C-alpha cells in the first residue's frame, strides 16, 4: 500500500476543516485539499502532522 | 452512508473480478479531538471520489468486485 511505503515520496494534505492526510506524491491531489508539506520522506511528513494537526 | 471501493495501488478504481484493496467512503470522525493525529492522517486519506475534503477509510482489506457489484473478502494484506 502507497500510505504504508516507507520508499515512498509523500505530501501532506490539509482540507477546509483543519484535518490532515498523508499522502503519495505521485497521485493527483483531490478537490478540496491543499497540499502544506512535501515532497518529503513518510516520518518527516508523519511528523509534520504530529506537529500541526493540533 | 457508506462507499465501497476496491482500488490498486495506484488508487485508480479496479473492474470485476480485479483483486485490490477495500476502501470505504462517507467516513466521519470526532471533530473535536485527535488524539493520534499521525495515525488517523495514514488511515484515514484524502477521497479522490467523494466531496471535496472528504476521506476514504484505509482498511487495509484484500478484496475483489463480482459482477453484481458485490465485494469479496479475501483476507488482510
Amino acid at each position: 500500500n502507497p500510505f504504508d511505503d516507507d520508499e515512498g515520496v509523500f505530501l501532506v494534505l490539509v482540507n477546509d476543516e483543519d484535518q490532515y492526510s498523508l499522502w503519495p506524491e505521485f497521485a493527483e491531489v483531490p478537490q478540496g485539499w491543499r497540499t502544506v508539506f512535501g515532497p518529503t520522506s513518510r516520518a518527516a511528513a508523519l511528523d509534520y502532522i504530529n506537529t500541526h494537526w493540533t | 452512508n457508506t462507499e465501497l471501493y476496491v482500488l490498486d495501488s495506484s488508487l485508480r478504481p479496479l473492474p470485476t473480478g480485479a483483486v485490490g484493496e477495500l476502501y470505504l467512503g462517507g467516513v466521519q470522525l470526532a471533530r473535536g479531538y485527535v488524539g493520534r493525529p499521525g495515525m488517523t492522517a495514514s488511515r484515514f486519506v484524502a477521497n479522490p471520489f467523494g466531496p471535496p475534503g472528504s476521506r476514504l477509510y484505509r482498511t487495509g482489506d484484500l478484496v475483489r468486485r463480482r459482477a453484481d457489484g458485490a465485494v469479496e473478502y479475501l483476507g488482510r494484506v
